[PDB]
């Protein structure tokens, strides 16, 4: 951004009823505001549309795992509540019987 | 048996406003065909019950826009976007799965709405009746809410009591009002004994009690 | 011209997953049978509902997609992912291997515990061809075939 | 384009076999899983049994002792039989249908889906005789209505078992109607009030007939109000 100076942030966490002591004479940029955390939330990364009209419980990068299967081959690390990531892409659950042909006489 | 809970019990809502209703099954849901069948009914004021949701999510068709459902294997909620006064009712989710059909307790859904004061009215008893030795003297309170209101009779001034028998309409499905009827009923002989009887109806929508009588025979 | 399942599975049996396919004076009946068949659905869907079970235990971001880690910590936390996703994968493929053969070997079980069930009903009255079917040694009309299924047969 | 109707007997006896009869509209009874859900005077709906046409009654365990079903298919008509009836088996008794696909054989072994209902059916169990109504009528008094509005209706008093129907001049007047529910006095009968709103102008010109029908006692009464004339 055409200033060859650099700004170097830090940052500490000030107990309640603790004081932060700043001595300087130059060099220093001064903070005004302290901030303050509020509640729960949780950090996501992503790189699609948001969307309220469909509710979701498990984020990736690509959007939105909705499933009741308990393992998912899209992304190992998507975040929230969330199937357990699996090497395989298929794992086929038989729901009924041997399949045994039939022949005419 | 699988046992369907829902909760709320009752779930009086503001006119307009969103609300949900959960329904938790003892068991999971699931079936070999890949679907869980919980769906939701929904039972208006003197009908037959109707379908909104089947297969947890599937809303069926001729349902207004605003039920949605959702639910998991074991926890499902029904989703209502803006509760208007055409929903009033009784809601109820069911198993579809496992032998046998089997329903939750059901919603109590009742429309908040704003206050409307009740029109009275007060009816003699007819002269057919009276041939048969009991006079049953009516009060009416017509298109109101809320659906709490006072109702005592005054036989000449004198505050009547155990001989009161009032019924109760259901919450309407378009302006959400109810409407009462109180029965005063008493014998022939004590009918013809005094002369005025009068209906006092308090009110949260009358600034003061409203009364509407009438003397015995006249006109 | 009528076999059993010690051969093959019928085809035209679609009331159910067993059935009895009888043969006398007056024809061919195919009828399933309705208790066995829900007992083996009952318990593919007792499968279904236990597996399907969610986790309800939520994972939040270490690793940063944008803007990468230190390289030490970040292979660290690549090496035990890459071991978790080894030992879930694992796990995976082998519930499918053993319940499916659980799933494979209930049907087969239910369907002996039909066939053994009118084998005791029909007594010192019929003989066992070998196939799955039962040479009855009295005529046995369509009343009589259905008294077989209902467990009625005296 | 599919309807049921329930159809029998308003009230049977304790230990009677109480039957009821679902007439379908405008379907092959062939085609549809065919359930009976009963509703006792305010509680769970509870889902008794469903058949299909080549058989298999398979219903609730706890009335699976008493239940019977059975369709006709020329008639079109679903059918029940409770046996043995006890007063709790007082309720609504709705019938219901469902979708069946031949093909899907797997679900004749899951509880059938319902979508369709029928308007229900009362059985009161009790051995109370069957008692017609008397119909007094709530009219106004000479006019004393003073409103924009004014008000008349009918009483339908001691009758059993329920229920009464009360439509105003035929069904032409609708709007404004209020038909109260029934209140079980002292006596071990019934009683309910009709009301209806009307143009206080309407009165004299207009004429008001309350109908009431009590089909467990096949009486059907046509009730003039009007205003008394001293
Ligand atoms: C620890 O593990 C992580 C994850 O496996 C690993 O980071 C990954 O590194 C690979 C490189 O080996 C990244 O893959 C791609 O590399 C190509 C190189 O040609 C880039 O062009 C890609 O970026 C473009 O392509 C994407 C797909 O189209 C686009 O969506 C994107 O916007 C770019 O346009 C990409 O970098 C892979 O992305 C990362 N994954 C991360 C960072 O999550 C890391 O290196 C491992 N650490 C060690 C020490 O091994
Ligand atoms: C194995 O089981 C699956 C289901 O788990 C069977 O597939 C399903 O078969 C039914 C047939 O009744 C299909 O139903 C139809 O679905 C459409 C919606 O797409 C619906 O609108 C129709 O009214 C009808 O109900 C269902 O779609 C289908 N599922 C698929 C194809 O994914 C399958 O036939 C079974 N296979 C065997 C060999 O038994
Ligand atoms: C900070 O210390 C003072 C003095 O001991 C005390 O009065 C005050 O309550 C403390 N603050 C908190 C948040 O405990
Ligand atoms: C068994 O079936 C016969 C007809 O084949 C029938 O008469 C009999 O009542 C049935 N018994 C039972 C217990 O269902």
């Amino acid at each position: 951004n055409g200033l060859s100076g650099r700004i170097d942030f830090h940052w500490l966490m000030l107990n309640p009823n603790d004081t932060v002591t700043f001595s300087f004479n130059g060099a220093f940029i001064a903070p005004d505001r302290a901030s303050f955390l509020r509640g729960k939330s949780m950090g996501i990364q992503s790189g699609v549309q948001v969307d309220a009209n469909c509710e979701g419980d498990c984020y990736h990068s690509g959007g939105t795992i909705i499933s009741n299967l308990p393992f998912q081959n899209i992304d190992s690390r998507a975040v929230g509540k969330c199937p357990r990531y699996v090497k395989q892409r298929s794992l086929l659950l038989a729901t009924g019987m041997k399949n045994v042909p039939e022949i005419p006489k | 048996d699988v046992v369907m809970t829902q909760s709320p019990l009752s779930l009086p809502v503001t006119l307009g406003q969103p609300a949900s209703i959960s329904c938790r099954s003892s068991q999971g849901l699931a079936f070999l065909d890949g679907n869980t069948y919980l769906s939701w009914f929904q039972q208006r004021p003197g009908q037959s019950p109707r379908r909104l949701i089947y297969k947890v999510s599937n809303r069926d068709s001729g349902v207004p826009d605003r039920f949605s459902g959702s639910g998991s294997r074991t926890d499902f909620t029904l989703k209502i976007s803006r509760v208007e006064a055409e929903d009033v009712g009784v809601y109820y989710c069911m198993q579809g799965t496992h032998w046998p059909l089997t329903f939750g307790g059901g919603t109590k859904v009742e429309i908040k709405r704003t206050v409307a004061a009740p029109s009275v009215f007060i009816f003699p008893p007819s002269d057919e009746q009276l041939k048969s030795g009991t006079a049953s003297v009516v009060c009416l309170l017509n298109n109101f809410y809320p659906r709490e209101a006072k109702v005592q009779w005054k036989v000449d001034n004198a505050l009547q009591s155990g001989n009161s028998q009032e019924s109760v309409t259901e919450q309407d499905s378009k302006d959400s009002t109810y409407s009462l009827s109180s029965t005063l009923t008493l014998s022939k002989a004590d009918y013809e004994k005094h002369k005025v009887y009068a209906c006092e109806v308090t009110h949260q929508g009358l600034r003061s009690p409203v009364t509407k009588s009438f003397n015995r025979g006249e006109c | 011209a009528i076999a059993g399942f010690i051969e093959n599975g019928w085809e035209g049996l679609i009331d159910g997953w067993y059935g009895f396919r009888h043969q006398n004076a007056q024809g061919e009946g195919t009828a399933a049978d309705y208790k066995s068949t829900q007992s083996a659905i009952d318990q593919i869907t007792g499968k279904l509902n236990r597996l399907i079970e969610k986790t309800n235990q939520q994972f939040e971001l270490i690793d940063n997609e944008f803007n990468e880690v230190e390289k030490q910590i970040g292979n660290v936390i690549n090496w035990t992912r890459d071991s978790i996703t080894e030992v879930w994968s694992y796990n995976a493929e082998l519930l499918v291997a053993m319940e499916n053969q659980h799933t494979i070997d209930l049907a087969d079980s239910e369907m002996d515990k039909l066939y053994e069930r009118v084998k005791r009903q029909l007594r010192e009255n019929a003989e066992e061809d070998g196939t799955g079917c039962f040479e009855i040694f009295h005529k046995c009309d369509d009343d009589c075939m259905a008294s077989i299924r209902n467990n009625t047969y005296d | 384009q599919v309807q049921l109707q329930e159809s029998g007997p308003g009230l049977v006896k304790p230990s009677e076999t109480l039957s009821l009869t679902c007439t379908v509209s405008g379907a092959s009874v062939s085609s549809y899983f065919w359930s009976w859900i009963r509703q006792p005077a305010g509680k769970a709906l509870e889902w008794i049994g469903r058949i299909y046409t080549s058989g298999n009654t398979k219903s609730n365990p706890s009335l699976e002792s008493r239940v019977t079903m059975s369709l006709d298919a020329s008639k079109d008509q679903f059918s029940l039989k409770l046996t043995s009836v006890t007063a709790a088996d007082t309720a609504v008794y709705y019938c219901a249908a469902g979708r069946l696909d031949y093909s899907d054989t797997t679900g004749y072994y899951k509880p059938p889906p319902l979508d369709y209902w029928g308007q229900g059916a009362l059985v009161t169990v009790s051995s109370a005789s069957t008692k017609g109504p008397s119909v007094f009528p709530l009219a106004p008094s000479s006019k004393s209505t003073s409103g924009g509005t004014a008000a008349l209706g009918c009483l339908v008093k001691d009758y059993f078992p329920e229920p009464v129907t009360v439509s105003w001049n035929s069904g032409a007047l609708t709007s404004g109607v209020h038909t109260f529910p029934a209140v079980l006095q002292s006596s071990g009968l019934y009683s309910l009030s009709s009301v209806v709103t009307v143009p206080s102008s309407s009165l004299g010109t207009q004429t008001y007939i309350c109908n009431v029908n009590h089909k467990p006692s096949n009486t059907k009464v046509d009730k003039k109000v009007e205003p008394k004339s001293c």
